[PDB]
């Protein structure tokens, strides 16, 4: 009585297991190929040498976008242009880091201050081509919920305690009905946007705390091309500027702390 | 009128609801009379005793 | 009591009532089936049960 | 005991029909 | 080699220890001080495992078994051939895991990201520390750690589970499994929804938040949203590891009997106690 | 420290979103959605509306009857004692049929109620699968959710339907109870010799652990990049931003390779799906082509050679 | 008109619904008559007794 | 009662009623098959 | 006892046709 | 026409639906007749008795 | 005391009262069925009980 | 009016609510008298004793 | 009865009816095959 | 102490008190019911078993 | 006024609240008096005895 025996040593459960191994090997190959739809082929320290690795890059696929903003094919035959970042290499051999230049490293475009050249148009809503992100002075159908903080009129404070300006309006996502940006009137009359994920609303003291930038560094933050909408590229610029402060705001933040 | 019903169409509903409840209850009453004849419930503390 | 239907939605009441009455009637029928005396299908004599602690039929 | 099931099955149907024709 | 967009991001800084000395890349990998430390512990620990295997009776990968010391050795460092090698490998593993987490902190700082990833990984480290140091420490013997072997450590799990005769009744075990099972359900749902939106039927436009939130409101009446689902994914996975650590730390240091017996507190509540 | 995005206290009330217009012939959405601040802390604040088509209402009716069968029998098993029902609720179950009846219909007291509950629950689950499929199509989405759901159904059917048929007895199927279905899981391992040595049980665990690993990694990755709008994932897929680039570079610099914002969801999709796909296969194998998994493991050279520290013992039943 | 049907078509549906209900019930009645002939239910307290 | 179709969607009523009747009919047939006396396939034991 | 199955199978079928001509 | 069918095509489908339903039922009826010939169901209370 | 329906919504109170009273009545009817003495369907002496001294 | 009723409505509802409460309680009082006759509760410490 | 097709999509009805009729037939065949009397493959035991 | 209602909203207090009083009364009634001495239905709990054992194979 | 109740109504509600509390307690006192008659509690160290 040997049910499931194929030979004296090979049985049915063993064969099913090896069948799975063949499938799983193919699945990992498929998944790794899908991983290579962005950033490939790799660039080296040679003007025209590119590596695609193993497994190779997959065949192109096309995304159709809403509201006549075009078609996107990945992997791109010609990759998107990179920003003109300003940094000086710390060494000549491959694998060495570089040091951003300029008095304001958050504007260098290097390290965490870099950003992608996304679409130079606002992200539209699906139902209507209306910009997805809008100030609450324009999106009057959105109001702040009670039993939650209202940051309008609060002071914008850097991590050094210097007040950079006052919060004037909030930008909401018309699709998800949530706050994504706080608009602040700076002391130089600049009207910049600050990312909500990088803002700590202290409703006890009426302050919006920035742990990433000093008060004076807020004054050099990017400004919108037009005051009632923000493009996808501008969203990347604003996020990169504020977030790079955690490494570039002070010289201490870039060095080893222990 | 939170419901959104006129006085004419709400009194009519009450009339239809009451008669349906009475018809439903009368049928159930006769069903229980037949059920009691088939098998009475509520025995004595000793038992049913056939 | 006609004035109560201006306060309670007839749609809500009728739907809630229908579900409640069916579940109640289903429960009462099940309770009777769970008695020997009022079991109307096989009768008062409960059948013998099979052995649970038994091997597979082979 | 035929009338036990005949009433509970048929009488609601008559009630529904008569209530519908109201 | 670097990704097409990578070169602008390779800045100096973000390290916690060392500074510019170890701040460089080897191929795609960044090293840093903890990369050196992680590499050292990983290589030494792996080499000791192979040496312990060489002392054993087989080279079969599935049957290699490196066991902890005897219970009688208590908290002492045993001789290498009698569980001392297991203790050294354990120390290397602890060093490798902590260095890996600390290396991730430096990498996230170099990219200006939050520290959520190393935070989530720290709960996996906590579960391992519970298994090999915290629980053995409370029992007073390193011999309580699980042996290092692909199939042999399943034998430890099995025998450990039956020391309480029905390990399913462990209450923290039930909670941890509920988190593991829900996390897999949440992962399947989240992966499906993104792929369904990004990959509609051929020729159809890609779908966004309106369809993503609309899909689960239609099927279940509520959508947690894109931010909520990623919060939920961390919370479920982290709590699965946390309650796993709880379920094993209470098995033996805080409970020495069968786990089903523990539920007698519920059975004996005065509202219905017999 | 920086805002960790654990929960959202600043919230805005916008107009309720009813969803995209439905295709012609569809029903109207049910319920008036409302804003809830409590759920807005951790996720989206809107509750409702819901769509109840034919599949949804049919699934509910089938499933509700199955739940009533379980609950009525559970309550009858404590002789309708509510204090005993609360005391013993976790211990109660609707037991599968006795081994005597094989694949035939058992009497009601000896597994007949179990089979009916199993049928109605299975119909409800299948009808829910149609609902998941059809709701995705109505919105112009892919059917990835339905096919992932089919993987979970495969394990459910293997446990309760396919394997009992292959074994010739409904008695092999799990009971409908909380503690008893844990007893069944343990008794299953005891009967078939340490399911740890089932290789598809090993794989299912590897993917179950892997799902926890991936969602912690992926959720942490998105939360760490919410400052760059990383949670707007589909927009990152079609037009890569700095959030996608940093996420890819974090993992490339950490372990030498990385996914994309689209492909990570393929990794997560398959890891969760393979939990029940490999699990279902492993359950179908035990008792049908393997009777003792540890002895199968010994045969295939995966049983570690543990020393025996006891004097040799002979089975006393042989010498009797 | 919360449903969205006119008075005329509501009457027509009512006529078809009731007629279908009567046909379905009458067929069920004959089925129960045949079922009772094959195997009566509702036994006496001493059983069916062949 | 012809007005009950003014407040109730006839499409929704028929679907719910149709599934309910079929489920109930399946329930009753299943119960009888699991009885000794009213099993019409293998008969009484 | 064939008459039992004949009615429950045929009569509903005739019912559908007779309800359809109206 | 909430469905979106004209009178002409609704009548056409109904005619085909009834004819297909009748053809399907008639084939099933003969199938049951042959099945009854092979193995009758609905036994007496004492069993089939060969 | 009539100045309570202006304070509490009658619709919410009646629905809550209806659910509460039905659940309470179910609870009591169920408990009586479980008893040996007050079971009105099968009656007393349904199981086996050990004799006491 | 937090609820939204008028001065007249609250008092009219109060009369209906109390009357329904009286009828429901009166029926339950009769039911408990009947139940006590069928099977008294509250035994002595030594039992009911026939 | 032809007015039902103005209320329900014929395409929806046919696919639902086809699945319903196939599962019902599959259920009946399985039940008969698991009985002793009506097993047409191995026959009575 | 009438001023207690100038501080707390009466609607919440009555609802909280009503829920509190019912749960406590339900708790007390159930504790007594589980006792042998204060069980007002059957008295001492005899723990009746099923009439017969399920037969062995 | 956090509650928003005016002085006149707050004192009126307190009068109703205290009166209801007295009635609820008085019934409970008589209930406990009857319960003590049926079955006393607070036994001696050796038990109730008889
Ligand atoms: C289960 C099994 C799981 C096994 C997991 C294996 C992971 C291996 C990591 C590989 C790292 C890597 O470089 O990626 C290459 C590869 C991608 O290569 P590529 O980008 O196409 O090639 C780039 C060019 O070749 C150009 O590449 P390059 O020349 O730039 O690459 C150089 C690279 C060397 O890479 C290689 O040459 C390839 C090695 C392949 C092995 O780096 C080095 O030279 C390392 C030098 C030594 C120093 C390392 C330590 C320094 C400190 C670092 C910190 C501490 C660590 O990534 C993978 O192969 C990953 C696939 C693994 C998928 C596993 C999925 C999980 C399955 C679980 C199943 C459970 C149930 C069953
Ligand atoms: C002593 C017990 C045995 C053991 C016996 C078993 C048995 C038996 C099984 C497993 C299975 C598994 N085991 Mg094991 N397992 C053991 C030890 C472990 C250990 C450990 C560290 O010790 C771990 C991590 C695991 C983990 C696992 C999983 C990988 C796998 C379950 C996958 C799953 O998610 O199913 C959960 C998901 C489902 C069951 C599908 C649910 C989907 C359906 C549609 C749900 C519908 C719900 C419905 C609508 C609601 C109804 C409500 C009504 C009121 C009823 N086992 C030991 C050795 N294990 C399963 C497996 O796949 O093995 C190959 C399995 O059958
Ligand atoms: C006693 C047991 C007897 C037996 C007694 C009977 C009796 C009595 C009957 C059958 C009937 C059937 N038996 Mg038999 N049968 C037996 C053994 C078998 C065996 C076998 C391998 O032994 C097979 C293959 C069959 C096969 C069949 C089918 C031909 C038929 C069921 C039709 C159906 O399901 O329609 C369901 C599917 C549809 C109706 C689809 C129709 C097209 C739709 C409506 C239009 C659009 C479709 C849309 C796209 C949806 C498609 C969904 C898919 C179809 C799922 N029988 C044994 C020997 N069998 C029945 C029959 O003959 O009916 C004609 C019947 O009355
Ligand atoms: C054990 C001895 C006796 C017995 C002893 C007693 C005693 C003693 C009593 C009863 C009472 C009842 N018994 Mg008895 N009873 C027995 C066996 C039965 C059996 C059976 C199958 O054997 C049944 C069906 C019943 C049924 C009943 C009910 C008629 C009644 C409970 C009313 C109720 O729950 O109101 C709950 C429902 C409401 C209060 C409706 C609420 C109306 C609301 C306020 C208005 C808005 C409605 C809202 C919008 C919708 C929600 C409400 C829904 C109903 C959910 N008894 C045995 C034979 N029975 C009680 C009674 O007579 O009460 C008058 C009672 O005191
Ligand atoms: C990849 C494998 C993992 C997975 C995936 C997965 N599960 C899924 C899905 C996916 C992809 C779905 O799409 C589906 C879903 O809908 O998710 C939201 C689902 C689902 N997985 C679920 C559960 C679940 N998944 C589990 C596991 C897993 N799911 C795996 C880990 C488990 C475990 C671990 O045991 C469970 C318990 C459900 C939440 C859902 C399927 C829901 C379903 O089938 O619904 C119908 C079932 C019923 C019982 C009907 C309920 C009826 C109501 C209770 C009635 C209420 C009263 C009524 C209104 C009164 C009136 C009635 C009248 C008749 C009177
Ligand atoms: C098998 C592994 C094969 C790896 C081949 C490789 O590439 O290793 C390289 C050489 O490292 C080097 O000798 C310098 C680093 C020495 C080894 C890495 C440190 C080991 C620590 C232990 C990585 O150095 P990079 O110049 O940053 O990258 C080069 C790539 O861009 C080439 O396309
Ligand atoms: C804590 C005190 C540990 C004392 C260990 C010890 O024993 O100290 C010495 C050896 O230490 C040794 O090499 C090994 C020393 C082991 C130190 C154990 C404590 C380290 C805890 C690390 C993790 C802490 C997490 C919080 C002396 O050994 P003996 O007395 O000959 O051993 C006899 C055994 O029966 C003792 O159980
Ligand atoms: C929880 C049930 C809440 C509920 O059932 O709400 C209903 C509406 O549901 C609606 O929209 C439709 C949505 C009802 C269901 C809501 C979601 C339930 C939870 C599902 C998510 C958890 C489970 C997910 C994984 C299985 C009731 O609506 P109304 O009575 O009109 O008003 C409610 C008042 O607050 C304001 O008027
Ligand atoms: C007013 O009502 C209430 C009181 C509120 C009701 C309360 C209800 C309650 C409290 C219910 C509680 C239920 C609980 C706790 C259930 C828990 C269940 C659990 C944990 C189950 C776990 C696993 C179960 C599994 C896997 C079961 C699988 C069974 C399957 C797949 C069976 C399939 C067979 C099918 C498809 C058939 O075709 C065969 C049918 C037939 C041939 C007739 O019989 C042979
Ligand atoms: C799919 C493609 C890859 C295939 C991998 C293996 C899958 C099929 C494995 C077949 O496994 C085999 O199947 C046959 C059924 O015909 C059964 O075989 C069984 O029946 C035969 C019949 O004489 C007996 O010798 C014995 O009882 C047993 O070997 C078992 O199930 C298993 O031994
Ligand atoms: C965090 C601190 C928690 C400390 C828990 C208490 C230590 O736990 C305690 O450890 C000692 C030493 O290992 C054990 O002591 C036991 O083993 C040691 C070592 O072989 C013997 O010398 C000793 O005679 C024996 O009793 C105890 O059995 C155990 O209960
Ligand atoms: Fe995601």
């Amino acid at each position: 009585m040997e049910i499931g025996a194929i030979t004296q040593q090979i049985d049915a459960a063993q064969l099913v297991l090896y069948t799975f191994w063949l499938f799983f090997a193919g699945l990992i190959i498929y998944l790794r190929m899908e991983d290579k739809r962005e950033g490939y082929p790799l660039v080296t320290e040679i003007p025209g040498k590119f590596l695609e690795g193993f497994p190779p890059m997959p065949a192109p696929k096309t995304f159709i976008l809403t509201h006549n903003q075009g078609t996107v094919t990945v992997p791109r035959a010609v990759p998107r242009a990179e920003i003109e970042y300003k940094a000086e290499p710390c060494a000549a051999w491959p694998g060495a880091p570089h040091e951003p230049v300029g008095p304001n490293k958050m504007l260098s475009g290097a390290g965490p201050s870099g950003y992608a050249l996304r679409f130079d148009t606002p992200e539209p809503t699906f139902d209507t081509g209306v910009p997805r992100m809008a100030p609450m002075r324009v999106a009057t159908d959105h109001v702040f919920d009670e039993d939650g903080p209202n940051p309008i009129g609060y002071d914008l404070v850097g991590f050094d305690g210097i007040v950079a300006g006052k919060i004037t309006d909030a930008w909401v996502d018309r699709e998800e009905s949530l706050v994504r940006y706080l608009e602040a009137k700076l002391t130089n009359d600049k009207s910049i946007l600050v990312p909500m994920p990088l803002s700590r609303v202290k409703d006890s003291t009426g302050q919006v705390l920035l742990a990433s930038l000093k008060g004076e560094q807020v004054l050099e933050a990017p400004t919108l091309a037009n005051p009632d909408q923000v493009t996808l590229r501008e969203e990347d610029r604003i996020a990169a500027y504020f977030a790079s402060g955690h490494l570039y705001a002070t010289q201490a933040r870039q060095e080893s702390i222990l | 009128s939170i419901t959104g019903l006129t006085e004419a169409e709400a009194k009519e509903f009450h009339g239809i609801f009451i008669t349906s409840f009475i018809v439903f209850t009368v049928i159930a009453i006769v069903a229980h009379l037949l059920a009691w004849q088939w098998r009475p419930w509520l025995p004595a503390v000793t038992g049913y005793g056939t | 009591m006609w004035r109560m239907w201006l306060l309670f939605d007839p749609r809500r009441i009728l739907v809630a009532l229908g579900v409640f009455l069916f579940v109640l009637a289903l429960l009462i029928h099940f309770i009777l089936l769970s008695t020997d005396r009022f079991n109307w299908l096989d009768g008062p004599h409960r059948g013998a049960v099979a052995a649970q602690m038994a091997p597979l039929p082979a | 005991m035929a009338m036990v099931w005949m009433w509970i099955l048929i009488a609601p149907a008559i009630g529904i029909v008569l209530l519908s024709r109201q | 080699a670097m990704l097409s967009f990578e070169p602008k991001y390779r800045t100096r800084g973000g390290t916690l220890i060392g500074g510019d000395l170890f701040d460089f890349w080897v191929g795609p990998l960044w090293v840093g001080f903890f990369g050196v430390t992680a590499a050292f512990f990983a290589i030494l620990g792996t080499l000791l495992i192979v040496w312990a295997a060489a002392l054993g009776p087989t080279w079969n990968i599935w049957r290699i078994n490196i066991a902890p010391p005897d219970i009688s050795y208590g908290l002492a460092f045993a001789p290498l051939r009698e569980g001392g090698l297991w203790q050294l490998i354990t120390v290397c593993a602890c060093g490798a895991f902590v260095s890996w987490a600390l290396r991730q902190v430096e990498i996230a700082r170099k990219l200006g990201m939050g520290l959520h990833i190393p935070f989530a990984f720290s709960f996996a480290i906590l579960a391992y520390f519970t298994l090999v140091v915290f629980r053995p420490l409370l029992m007073g013997a390193w011999g309580y750690g699980f042996p290092y072997g692909i199939l042999s450590h399943l034998d430890w799990v099995s025998n450990t589970g039956y020391q309480y005769l029905h390990f399913h009744y462990n209450p923290a075990h039930m909670i941890a499994i509920s988190f593991f099972f829900t996390n897999a359900l949440a992962l399947a749902l989240h992966g499906s929804l993104i792929l369904s939106a990004a990959n509609p039927p051929k020729g159809e436009v890609v779908k966004g938040a309106e369809q993503e939130n609309g899909y689960f409101r239609d099927v279940i009446g509520y959508s947690i949203g894109t931010l909520g689902i990623h919060r939920l994914g961390v919370f479920l996975a982290v709590s699965a590891a946390f309650w796993s650590a709880v379920c094993i730390i209470i098995s033996g240091p805080f409970w020495t009997r069968g786990w089903p017996e523990w539920w007698s507190w519920w059975l004996n509540l005065p509202m219905w106690s017999h | 420290p920086e805002f960790q995005n654990v929960f959202t206290r600043v919230q805005v009330k916008g107009p309720v979103h009813m969803g995209v217009p439905l295709p012609r012939g569809s029903w109207a959405r049910t319920g008036k959605p409302f804003h809830l601040y409590l759920l807005g802390l951790i996720g989206d604040a809107q509750i409702g509306p819901i769509y109840l088509g034919f599949s949804g209402v049919a699934s509910i009716i089938f499933g509700f009857i199955a739940i009533e069968i379980i609950g009525f029998n559970m309550l009858a098993s404590v002789d309708w004692s509510v204090p005993e029902f609360f005391r013993q609720f976790f211990w109660l179950a609707l037991e599968p049929p006795a081994p005597k009846y094989g694949l035939g219909l058992a009497p009601l007291a000896e597994g007949g109620w179990w089979g009916m509950a199993g049928f109605f629950l299975t119909a409800s689950i299948l009808l829910w699968w149609v609902r998941m499929y059809r709701r995705a199509r109505a919105l112009g989405l892919g059917t990835h959710t339905a096919w992932a759901f089919a993987s979970a159904i495969f394990l459910y059917l293997s446990l309760g339907f396919i394997r009992p048929i292959l074994m010739g007895c409904w008695c092999e199927a799990p009971p409908f109870g909380i503690f008893p279905h844990l007893d069944w899981t343990a008794a299953f391992s005891l009967r078939y010799g340490n399911l740890f040595y089932n290789p598809f049980h090993m794989l299912s665990i590897a993917f179950l652990y892997g799902s926890a690993v991936l969602f912690a990694m992926h959720g942490g990755t998105v939360l760490a990049t919410t400052r760059f709008g990383g949670e707007r994932e589909v927009e990152q897929i079609t037009d890569r931003g700095t959030a996608g680039e940093r996420a890819m570079l974090f993992w490339r610099w950490t372990m030498g390779f990385n996914a994309t914002f689209e492909s990570i969801h393929r990794w997560g999709w398959w890891f969760a799906v393979l939990v029940t796909l490999t699990g279902g296969i492993g359950i179908l194998l035990t008792g049908t082509v393997v009777d003792n998994w540890f002895l199968w493991g010994v045969k295939h050279g995966i049983a570690a050679p543990w020393p025996n520290v006891f004097p040799h013992v002979v089975d006393p039943a042989l010498l009797a």
